[PDB]
């Protein structure tokens, strides 16, 4: 058969990832412009929400050295690829968990609906990529919302997960933090309640 | 906004290191036990950020000046980012981090007894040019001990993160230097099963790009997943 | 006083580099044009100084301490001195000198732009033990540019001087590091016509001698001219 | 035939030989004990002499980075191998030429006579070994004295040199320095008046 | 005026023929005994003349018309000029000269007994196109005896001079023809130590470029020093 | 290591180089436009001078078949690369030595000063390339002017030559031909007073 | 790199280890002198104690064919390498679990404190090596004491164990057997509450 050039192989991000990708978090001087955890400016249209979570290893211990990358649509269900700190809203961001802060936080807006390749609407969701020492190749997942049950029931992506019980691992639980709409999304890398990860 | 016009060649998960590689101790508790769920590519996966408008500082890519002069072997690390079809990946973000000449990292948690270099930070970023080329100027990092087996040492290495055209192509990897005898003993390197794949992570000495009486140069090219147009969908 | 009681196996001058090796430019005007004159060995040639009574300082052999801590890859260079018959050469003087982590030397004449390290001198000395063993603690030196061809770089190296039992055994050489890609390109290394000979100058990585979480180690054994008793003279 | 282990191959001393073998000359701080250019202490038996010379390359230009080691018998024709800074006389020493000092100097005594293996007397002489950048393997020579014509004539070593003309290259010329007995010994590595070098 | 904006890859003086190659007698007295002095590239070395505006005659490149028809094998000699990076070198000056079919040169000093051809000059010039291509039409030169050893014969050859982008790139060489048995016997060819290097001077029969019932063709590509932009200077 | 395609290897220009590159000199019909030894037109700005010299071999015999190429700045220290016969000044030219005329000549103007890569000024100079039967790969040298001691003393290139005696080989000696300002530059390929040749 | 001779590969002890290393336990005649589970004689200095435990497999089942070897300092923090049955205290001993007895026992004294190579004191501990059928290479562990909380908190070795939860697995629980001071140290080879095993 036909063989293209092989893709450069992946390697773990290692324990010091933060010095390269999360300057502030690493407690190191940052540059003029940094890609961080604030996707939305206070004036961005849409419902402003707060996302938070913890990452657990197979022993049920917190992962205090992870790095997370997020990608989501704006309130219109539109992906905004031109990254600029001047923008009211960016579709991309980065967050982390540290020895100092075992929990990550992201300031954004609830994503609008997007259609899959076949023209079927997917429920609102945030695409997540998880990196850390011990992870040879990054893990992909999706964050759905517990207040979109009607939508979740019909998502073609969620419907690909053979077992219903596993589907719930993808649902962030709505709460409030300082009288603000927040969602809690914990990731379990291994074992009991192991979060679903995708390949695409 | 971004459009769903491309498809990315499926990853070869036998080429990349597996999740569970026991000699690399930390991977035991950090590898999923369930199979990964495969999903069709949609706009969610085939799009990604474009960093053409990020405001890059003048010395963002020059580790010799972005933090006197650091002590260590002065080198230029350069190469090209192309896809599996051999097409250049223009205007893509290349981020790198490393230790100092002594193998000491400028991070709290690094207690290795080799000292910090007052003039060395070890973080860089560069946006590829129209042709997919990038370059950094830095000092060659030193190997460093780590708590894995009782006498484990990572070969000298530079951490790299490449964005590519979509979240589907985003990759984090590590560059190693030609001839390093530590290479074959490293359990992180050995997470890779095919020796042919290991070869792709080795930067080659590049006398042609060196600045005489100044600094040496290493060549490291990166291949991201092949991008094609959708057809008969 | 010394006595003429030994003969030294004659040197193989086809094994050692020749005097005129034109790619190494300074050798052109510093090589005799007339042939060497062979003479029989006498007391003058078969005796030499014995350094057993030289008063060595406590850190004469520890380059990490003899000049804070120097920046660079911490290593121990150890080995044994034997003769051609495989016999240890005890209580012999071994002296070494090198550059810092950046290839910079602590000498007036060294104008290379890589900075000096305020905690590194680069000189050591050690007397072999009863078994012919010597060891030094230092940092791995960096390659350095030099004005030979327009883009010449010496491989990382350490200069060694060994006394041996007589002035007939005295030798000056250079140690190179296993896998260094610069080795094959060096006009100085190439002054040696035999590849097997070149291999004798390469120090091997020695994980067995390393101190975990501290420093790596290299092994470099030295062979001096065989010493035999006179017979039927 | 029988082959033994090969001898470790020689390499040039290089341009910074001074830092490793001639600390002072190099202008770097010295250690407590250094092997240098004074073989005889003022109260050493024998005739106190001064040795000096210059080293020339193939172009007739001064070699300003040479390193020389010397080995000679005491006044009684005895080789004193036990090196000690406390000794009134050491048979071994070191000197150099530098950018600052183009001429080397040695403080010693005129060596007594020693016999060759066959029991024949050799004329008074100093064994010299020369090192420098550009020299892949050190050069061996001998320094003889002009005031020893009779002995020189019968030297079994000097006598091995086929051409009388070449024999003269090895004779130090008596002079006086600050009313001190001195001998000048210039070394010419290559060309016209090239000094004899030995193999043994 | 020209500007200093490029650097050229350092020549490999072990690839090119040495100065002193005793079998080639004339070299004995015309080879320098001192070492070349290496100097850094400056605007003086990295610029050179552009011949884009020279007025070339219509048959400058046609030795069949530039001087009846000459006697001998009608051939086209074509090829491309690229740098070491594989980049074409457009609008560069290519000049050639050779003997006639019998191996006689149109020069006073040529006293060989093979006659001159009244219709043959043997001089040509051509500026490369936008793709680095050049071509000539001539007759295949014959071998010629020369006073070196007692029975020395030059393989049939064509002399070439190529300008390139700078005085650093300029080169004079010789083309030889595929299969000529005299090749391996020539002390001039032999001035080149590496057999791989000799292969680069051999023109290959090119039937694809030949004109049926008219003339044959030979392909001869040329590679000049690789040109790159300056960086971190 | 990375290895590029190999540069096409050099070969001697041979005995007949003149027929290809010095038509006139070769006593053969010339073409409409030829590259020769007149770089400056009467009306070119700067000090008009005449350059002349002889080329000697190792036995001190004249080389009557050499070919030379020159590259220099104009009076304003500018390199004029666009070669045109209409130009009042061309930075490039060609000359030779023949059995007929064993001395070469060049008509030009004294070059202005140019800076090295480091931004330091070089003394006025002419770059020269020499070709001839017996020379496998061309030789590079530079021509400097004796009437520019001040500049010469500071030239970063001239200063790269270790021995001062060797530096003088590059200095052309001022004179007058037909009461015209001239400079004589003899090249010695081998032996006594051998000219400095560069590699770059 | 330098390669030494390879170490002889380990093999499981097998199911009949007791016949070779625990004769009595094996119910076979013993020899005059045997190495067993009584490290101290009633008259030995220090706090006399009884140690006991059970060994569990991954299914939570008792391992009834294990063999254990212990190494510990005396009461004064000293290792007594000269093994002799006449001694009041031996630093080494052997014990086992059998079908007959699923619990092992050892009669010793609480060991004194010993410093690590860096001169930092280690909390009182007993070195253990476990062998059994199914174990290809013996497992190393340490037993510490619950009534030494203060020392334990600062042990350089216990402190190498990343997760505090994991440290607890090495803490023997003080109790009393026939109203005599004892400590219980159960080992879980696999799974829930799996005991920390070392490499050195
Ligand atoms: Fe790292
Ligand atoms: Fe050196
Ligand atoms: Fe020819
Ligand atoms: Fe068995």
């Amino acid at each position: 058969p036909i063989e293209l050039l092989p893709e450069t192989p992946s390697q773990t991000a290692g324990p010091y990832v933060h010095i390269g990708l999360a300057l502030e978090a690493a407690g190191n001087p940052t540059r003029d412009q940094e890609i961080w955890n604030r996707l939305a400016k206070p004036d961005a249209p849409g419902e402003h929400i707060l996302l938070l979570g913890q990452v657990y290893d197979g022993n049920g211990h917190l992962v205090r050295d992870s790095f997370l990358e997020v990608w989501q649509a704006d309130a219109n269900g539109e992906y905004q690829d031109a990254y600029n700190l001047e923008n009211a809203f960016n579709s991309f961001g980065r967050t982390a968990t540290t020895f100092d802060a075992g929990e990550w936080t992201l300031h954004t807006v609830k994503p609008g609906v997007v259609n899959n390749a076949a023209g079927v609407p997917m429920a609102p969701h945030i695409n997540i990529s998880l990196f850390a020492r011990g992870i040879n190749i990054h893990l992909h997942t999706r964050l759905y919302f517990d207040d979109e049950a009607q939508a979740n029931a019909k998502c073609p992506v969620l419907n690909l997960i053979e077992q219903p019980q596993r589907r719930e691992t993808l649902i962030a639980k709505r709460c409030e933090v300082d009288g603000k709409t927040a969602y809690r999304f914990d990731i379990r890398i291994q074992g009991e309640g192991e979060t679903v990860f995708f390949d695409f | 906004p971004a459009q769903d016009n491309s498809r990315f060649v499926i990853r070869d998960r036998n080429w990349h290191p597996k999740a569970l590689t026991p000699d690399y101790k930390t991977s035991i508790a950090r590898s999923p036990r369930q199979a990964l769920v495969s999903i069709p590519q949609s706009i969610s996966e085939t799009t990604g950020p474009n960093f053409s408008h990020l405001g890059f500082g003048a010395h963002d890519h020059d580790l010799l000046l972005n933090f006197g002069l650091p002590i260590g072997e002065r080198i230029i690390v350069a190469g090209r980012v192309v896809d599996q079809y051999g097409k250049p990946v223009p205007n893509t973000l290349v981020e790198m981090w490393q230790a100092n000449a002594g193998g000491r990292y400028r991070h709290k948690n690094d207690r290795y007894l080799a000292p910090l270099d007052p003039n060395f930070g070890g973080v860089g970023r560069c946006l590829t040019d129209s042709d997919g080329y990038y370059s950094f100027r830095t000092i060659k990092p030193g190997p460093h001990p780590w708590r894995n087996g009782p006498n484990d040492w990572r070969p000298a290495h530079i951490h790299f993160g490449i964005s590519g055209p979509s979240i589907a192509t985003k990759l984090i990897t590590q560059l190693y230097f030609e001839g390093d005898p530590l290479i074959p003993m490293c359990p992180i390197v050995k997470s890779i099963a095919n020796p042919e794949a290991v070869q792709q992570l080795i930067a080659k000495l590049d006398m042609n790009n060196a600045n005489p009486m100044d600094c040496l140069a290493y060549r490291f090219d990166i291949v991201l997943r092949g991008q094609r147009k959708t057809h008969f969908e």
